[PDB]
């Protein structure tokens, strides 16, 4: 398990804190500068954090900083990312959308 | 996080579950209608007086008059007949509603067993009736909403035919094609039965395909139908306002002004501090009895018309907003699920390209800004000219600006007021449409959140934090709240126009000179009640006169400025204040309790704080608008003279 | 909005700014003086009247600069005196601005050690300056003694008033100015022989001294407002105020002499076209109006000064908490809040007492309303009409009644309600018990959000708590305004057309008919406001400001940010379409701290822009009580 958070990507919203049991207190705010410019980020204490996976399974991260490393080493920004699609629009010639 | 407003969410409900809920609601609605019908009994069939003219029944009344029920009679015998018919139809409604509630419970439990024949009816497969279902469909719609539209239209045709039959037999209205008289609604009911039977059989043999809804119907179909029926309700309100003003409805609505009403909460005859009932103002009426309010002065016809029209209009606007919000919820669901790229229909693929979303929202914003700036500049310039500040008389105001003669057909007295009303309605429609489009297109990622790497991962997330100095209220729920607040202005314009008010200026009729000379220079046979700001002063005379309306006034105001507490950016302050409250309540320890005070003071979540704030905001605002429409019409057909010849 | 931060300015910079501001105050004082000259010595018609000048006028009448006399020659002489004094104010203010520029810009000659009026500047202060603030309290008091002595000698010499000590005349002001000069001299000499000991404002102290002085001045202003309300009501001041009822006043923006549309007709004869119509002072009660304006200005300015002093003290507290100076202050004004357990006790006690008294008074008010409107079948005999101030407390109030009891309880409850936020600023500036439990501290005077966590954390910072304190004190200030304008604050609809609404006067046997209840007061003041176009314009502008405040108040800044991105894209696309490659005009959306700043600014601004109309429409309170409805 050993979940990590990328402070470069994190914007400091703290929904991980709400998704963490109060008895563990693994998520914590770290302040860097002005709050309105991004300021504080969030960090996980690996020793305290013991494989709950509530944070990632909640899939609440807007920034995708909440990452999950696997025993084989693959990293996940989101539980299920939408597939990448070759996008190109449809316009019927004789229909009203032309 | 499943809250108490998520337990009835459709995601947990099946088709049979919602069928049962709709039937329970129909039965409860029938019970409420029985309550109202009983509440309309003016004289009891026992030989005794009746109920004191509830607003619910005062709204219901003209429709009942259209039927054989509820004669507009001061004659006691005919009024007793009216009460008898009302009570009988109320009992019939009670019985039918009880059976409907029973059916709704059966469909809620998924327990469909006929007592007479011990068989279980499958929801997925059945015949609608013993022979009729085999005659028409030969089976059941195969658990797909598109295949059900046919049978639904057939059932609606059956209901129309039944309504025609009921009018023909019980209410005694023979269908004739004379649309001015009442006895054509049954003929049109039969015509609609034929038309909708044809449409139902066509849609059963050829089901229309919009494959977006079928998969998660519980939200997609809900949103589409809710927005469509909201627009239908707006259209019904418009049609009602036009028709109730027609001479054809006049025998059923203008006569409402002829008769007086004794309303609940209408001021009573006031006794003195020493009334020896063994001094009393208005001694002819008994002590603490309601003084009659004359319909002619109250304008009860237009008051009831306005109540009906604005009820349907606001319900339609709210239904449109909720349809957009639930469609945004479904779109967010499919965006997180990856199905947004897989919908394959015009209603999504056109909005799939973010640049098309940008173009549409920018066009809406430009139209809203232009129309709003134009109409607002007109309004404030009219106000400036009528108050004469900066040395401008009303000759410089927009009194010349009438609607175009080609477009003048749909107004009683063409004036700047109708122009500003139309422009304000369009501007407010586009103003709310800005947020509705934001919900529609930006459920997951806005172009800003595309540029700045964030995405919306929930329908009720508060915000994304103080990053970039913002992120407040980007959730589709919060955009819905903003849309509702923006449409409050449009609904207010609707209410003030239907009640009668000068929307083209702010202070029309005030003791200022050019405010009074507006009618003189405008050549209007209608004297609008007053301007935007003077509307309160002119229409609160009755609201203050009536104790009941004043009570509603106070309660709505309290509700609004309690909404203030949860609307503002103060949730953290309230949380720390609640922690202090909890600490002092724990300080009730050593006040001789010997009881562990396990009561943490609760503070609502931001996603819940905005919910409560909008609910209380809308509730207070329109609890007060009810008084706006219940003060009276008070429009006299008399032009104002100029203060100076 | 932080460009004149105390840490950016030295002491001499502060001196220069204050001197420039006193000079501009003299300049605007001259502006008002020349704005009130009724008839010029030229003989031409002069300025009609201004609320500025109608506020100033009683003082000029007391001083003899201007008179209430009814003679054109007398008014011309008064205008000549007014112009002379305005010229004096202009010149002295110009000199003061010159000093302000010579002190803001350090160009003289010794600010660390100088000599002040050296001939006797060696007699007082040993021929040396005040090295520090503790040493400066002395010379400041002696300077104020010089100011009082100057007022006394000017009043005797130029205004020609006697030193008679009887307290029913301006000669009392002369005698007491001399006495105050003596007293200030004694205080200053003691302070020079012994500087004070409050060391917290002797270290880096600009913000700290400023905060404590602003709070003291705000409470002094509230006291001055109460004192002025009592004194302006006293018969001894009546010659200078009650004559405002006996005179007519032509004010700008009043209903003009209404012209016709075929006019080369007019409403009133012999008054020319578009002429400000006369008003009788008895109808407006202009004495009560002027004292209301002055007293409420002082009261609100004192409230705002107290709030800002608490806010700046919180700023300094956060500063000394961040660098560790908080834990080594020997002044008791910090030791009583350093324990962080007395803080919880104090705030909880204030919250609980505020809750109890506010709930009691609100219940009383709503029960009065219910007994008024006969809701749930409640007669007027079921109300709190027995409830009055006790005879011991009755000397405080004239015409004792439930109105006065509710006013006192409401103002105390509002004071405590704002004090909740003030105490939150005072104690939880860096550490809060919740924020100590959550493991997150705070580091800036304006951190608005700290993210959505534990449900959300909006508005915890010191600045946001100042905004909330102002918001909650709006109710107390409204209570003050509505009591000084004569509103019946005990109930919600008094004197309204309804059942048992007039009956109050027949129940309480009042000798003073109050204007209206809470909700009927708007109606009964707007009946007079709507006549005036000026008050109507202020009404609409104030409401406009108020509701535009809500765009930044609500939790909506992020929606505005994405909408501004959309607006920027739209503008760029369109400006690149009809015009060649013009790329500019990013839509600026205020940050959440600045959003709260602007929201409070607009809210307070509009609200009291309208309270000014409450206090300027007129008194309209009659001594004849309402009859029983029977
Ligand atoms: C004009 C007709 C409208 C419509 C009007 C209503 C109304 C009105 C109600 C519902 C209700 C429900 N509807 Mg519907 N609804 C429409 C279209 C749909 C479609 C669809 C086409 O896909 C679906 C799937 C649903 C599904 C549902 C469920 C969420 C719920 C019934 C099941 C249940 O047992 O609830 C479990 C719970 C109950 C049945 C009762 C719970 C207690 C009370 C009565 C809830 C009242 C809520 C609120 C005050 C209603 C106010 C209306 C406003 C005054 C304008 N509606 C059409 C287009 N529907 C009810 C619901 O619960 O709303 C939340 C409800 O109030
Ligand atoms: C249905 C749920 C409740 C109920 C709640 C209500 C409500 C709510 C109202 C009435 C009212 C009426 N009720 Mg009922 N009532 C019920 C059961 C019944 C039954 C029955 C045997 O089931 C009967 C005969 C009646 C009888 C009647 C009439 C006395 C009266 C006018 C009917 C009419 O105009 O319909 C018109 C019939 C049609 C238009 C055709 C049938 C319906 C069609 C198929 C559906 C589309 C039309 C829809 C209603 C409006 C949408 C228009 C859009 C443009 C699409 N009630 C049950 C228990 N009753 C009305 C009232 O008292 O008026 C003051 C009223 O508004
Ligand atoms: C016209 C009949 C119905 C309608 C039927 C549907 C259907 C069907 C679907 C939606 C769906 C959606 N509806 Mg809809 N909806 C209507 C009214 C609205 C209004 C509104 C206030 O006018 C709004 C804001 C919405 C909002 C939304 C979104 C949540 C969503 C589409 C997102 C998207 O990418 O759109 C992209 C934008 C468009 C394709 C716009 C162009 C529309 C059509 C296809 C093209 C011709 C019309 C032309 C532009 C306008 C002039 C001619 C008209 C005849 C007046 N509905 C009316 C009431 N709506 C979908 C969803 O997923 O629901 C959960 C869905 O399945
Ligand atoms: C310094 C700034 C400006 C200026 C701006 C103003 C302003 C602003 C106002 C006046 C007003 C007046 N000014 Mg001036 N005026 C200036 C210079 C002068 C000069 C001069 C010597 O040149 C003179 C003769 C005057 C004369 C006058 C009077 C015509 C009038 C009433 C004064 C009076 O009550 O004072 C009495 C003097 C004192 C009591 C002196 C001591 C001041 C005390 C210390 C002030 C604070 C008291 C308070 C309770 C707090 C105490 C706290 C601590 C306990 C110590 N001014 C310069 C140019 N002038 C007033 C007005 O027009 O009234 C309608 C007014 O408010
Ligand atoms: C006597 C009661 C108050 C007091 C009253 C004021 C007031 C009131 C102000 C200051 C101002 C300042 N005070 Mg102070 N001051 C006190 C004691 C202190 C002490 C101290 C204890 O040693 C300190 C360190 C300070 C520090 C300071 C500075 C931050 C600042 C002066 C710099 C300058 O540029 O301002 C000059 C700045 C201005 C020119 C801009 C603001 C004023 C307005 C906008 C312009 C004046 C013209 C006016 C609008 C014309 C009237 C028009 C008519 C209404 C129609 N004050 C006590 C506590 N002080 C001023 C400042 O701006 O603070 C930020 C200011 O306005
Ligand atoms: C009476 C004199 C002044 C006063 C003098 C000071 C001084 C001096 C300082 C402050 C400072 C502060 N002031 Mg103060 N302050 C006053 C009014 C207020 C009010 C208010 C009542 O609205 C508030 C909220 C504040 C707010 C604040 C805080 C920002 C800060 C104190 C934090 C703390 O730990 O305090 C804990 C303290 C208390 C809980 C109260 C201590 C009271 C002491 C012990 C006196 C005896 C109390 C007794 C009941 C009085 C009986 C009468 C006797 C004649 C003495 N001031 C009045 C106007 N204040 C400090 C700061 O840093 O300023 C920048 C500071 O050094
Ligand atoms: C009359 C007063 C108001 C405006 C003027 C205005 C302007 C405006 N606002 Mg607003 N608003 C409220 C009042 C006003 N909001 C209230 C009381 C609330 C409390 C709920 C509120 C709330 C939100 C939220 C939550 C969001 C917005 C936005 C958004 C816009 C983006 C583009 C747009 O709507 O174009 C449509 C163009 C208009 C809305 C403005 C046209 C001018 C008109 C003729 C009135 C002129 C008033 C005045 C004279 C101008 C100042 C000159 C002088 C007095 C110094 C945008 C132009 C947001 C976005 O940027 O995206 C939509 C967003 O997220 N709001
Ligand atoms: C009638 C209207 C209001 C209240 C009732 C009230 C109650 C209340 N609020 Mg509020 N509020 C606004 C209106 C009302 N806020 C507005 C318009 C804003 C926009 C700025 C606003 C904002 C903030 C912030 C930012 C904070 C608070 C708090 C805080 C309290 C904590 C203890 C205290 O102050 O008790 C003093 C207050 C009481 C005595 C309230 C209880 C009886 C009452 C006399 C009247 C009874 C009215 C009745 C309950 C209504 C329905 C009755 C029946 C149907 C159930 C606390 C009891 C906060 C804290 O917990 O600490 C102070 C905090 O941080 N607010
Ligand atoms: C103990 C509390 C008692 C206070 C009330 C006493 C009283 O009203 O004064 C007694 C007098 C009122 O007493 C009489 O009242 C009568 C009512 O018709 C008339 O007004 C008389 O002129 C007046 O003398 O009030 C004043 O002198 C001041 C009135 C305004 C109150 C100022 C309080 C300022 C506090 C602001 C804090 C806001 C914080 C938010
Ligand atoms: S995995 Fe468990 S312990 Fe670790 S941060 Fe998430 S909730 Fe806390
Ligand atoms: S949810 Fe994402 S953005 Fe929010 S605190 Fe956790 S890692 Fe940071
Ligand atoms: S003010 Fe409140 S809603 Fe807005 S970003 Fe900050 S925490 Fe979120
Ligand atoms: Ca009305
Ligand atoms: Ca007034």
């Amino acid at each position: 398990k050993h979940y990590f958070i990328i402070e470069n990507l994190c914007v400091g919203c703290g929904l991980c804190l709400d998704k963490c049991p109060p008895k563990v207190n693994a998520i914590g705010y770290k302040f860097y500068g002005d709050v309105q410019e991004g300021g504080f980020r969030c960090y996980i204490d690996q020793a305290a954090c013991i494989s709950c996976s509530a944070c990632f399974s909640g899939d609440e991260c807007p920034s995708g900083a909440l990452i999950e490393v696997l025993p084989d080493g693959e990293v996940l920004d989101f539980s299920y990312t939408p597939p990448e699609r070759l996008d190109f629009d449809l316009r019927f010639l004789h229909r009203f959308h032309r | 996080s499943t809250k108490w407003y998520q337990i009835f969410d459709t995601e947990k409900l099946d088709d049979e579950q919602v069928v049962g809920g709709h039937l329970a609601l129909l039965g409860v609605l029938g019970f409420i209608m029985g309550i109202y019908y009983i509440s309309g009994i003016q004289v009891f069939p026992w030989g005794a007086p009746g109920f004191h003219d509830n607003w619910f029944y005062l709204t219901i009344k003209p429709r009942m008059v259209s039927l054989g029920i509820d004669t507009y009679s001061t004659k006691t015998a005919d009024l007793e007949a009216a009460g008898a018919r009302l009570l009988g139809w109320a009992a019939f409604h009670f019985l039918v509603g009880s059976v409907l509630i029973f059916g709704g419970w059966r469909h809620w439990t998924h327990n469909l067993t006929n007592p007479f024949t011990g068989r279980c009816g499958n929801f997925r497969d059945f015949r609608f009736l013993g022979k009729f279902g085999d005659v028409v469909f030969n089976g059941t719609s195969a658990k797909s909403y598109k295949e059900a539209l046919g049978p639904h239209a057939v059932y609606m045709s059956l209901l129309f035919l039944g309504w025609g039959i009921v009018m023909w037999a019980i209410l005694g209205f023979a269908p004739i094609p004379d649309f001015q008289t009442i006895n054509s609604e049954t003929f049109m009911s039969f015509v609609f039965a034929v038309i909708f039977f044809a449409l139902g059989i066509y849609w059963w043999n050829n089901p229309p395909n919009a494959a977006i809804h079928l998969n998660d119907d519980m939200k997609a179909a809900f949103s589409v139908h809710l927005t469509a029926i909201g627009y239908i309700n707006i259209a019904l309100g418009c049609i009602a306002f036009v028709a109730f003003q027609q001479p054809s409805f006049a025998p059923y609505y203008k006569e409402l002004d002829k008769l007086v009403f004794y309303l609940y909460g209408e001021p009573f005859n006031r006794v003195s501090f020493n009334f020896v009932e063994q001094a009393k103002e208005f001694a002819d009426f008994p002590a603490y009895a309601i003084l009659p309010k004359s319909g002619e002065a109250f304008g009860m016809a237009r008051v009831v018309t306005n109540l009906i029209v604005f009820n349907h209009i606001i319900c339609g606007v709210l239904y449109v907003f909720a349809g957009v919000y639930h469609g945004g919820q479904y779109l967010l669901k499919i965006q997180l699920n990856g199905m947004y790229n897989q919908i394959k229909s015009i209603w999504i693929t056109k909005g799939r390209d973010q640049e098309v979303q940008v173009k549409i929202l920018g066009t809406v914003m430009a139209l809203c800004f232009a129309t709003m700036l134009s109409v607002y500049a007109v309004i404030v310039w009219n106000t400036i000219c009528e108050l004469n500040i900066f040395g401008t008389n009303i000759t410089m105001s927009f009194y010349w600006l009438k609607p175009l003669p080609i477009f003048q057909w749909m107004f009683a007295d063409p004036s700047i007021n109708d122009w500003v009303m139309a422009h304000v309605i369009t501007a407010g429609s586009l103003f709310s449409l800005i947020a509705l489009v934001r919900i529609a297109f930006f459920a997951h990622t806005s172009p800003l959140w595309d540029d700045l790497g964030l995405k919306k991962n929930s329908y009720s997330f508060p915000c994304l934090g103080p990053v970039y100095g913002g992120t407040c209220g980007v959730s589709i729920q919060d955009q819905l709240w903003f849309a509702m607040l923006w449409g409050i202005k449009g609904l207010s314009a609707v209410c003030w126009y239907i009640d009668g008010a000068w929307i083209a200026s702010m202070m029309y009729g005030v003791p200022a000179a050019d405010a009074k000379a507006w009618d003189s220079i405008a050549h209007l046979h209608h004297h609008y009640t007053s301007g935007i700001f003077y509307y309160f002063w002119t229409e609160t005379v009755t609201i203050f006169s009536s104790s009941h309306l004043s009570t509603i006034l106070m309660i709505g105001h309290l509700v609004w400025f309690i909404s203030f507490a949860v609307w503002f950016e103060d949730r953290g302050s309230r949380l720390e204040g609640a922690d202090i409250q909890t600490r002092t309540i724990r300080w009730l320890g050593k006040k001789f309790l010997n009881r562990d005070v396990n009561f943490r003071f609760p503070v609502l979540t931001i996603s819940d704080s905005k919910l409560a704030g909008t609910f209380l905001y809308f509730g207070g605002t329109f609890m007060l608008v009810f008084l706006f429409l219940a003060n009276g019409f008070y429009q006299t057909n008399s032009p104002l003279p100029p203060p100076v010849s």
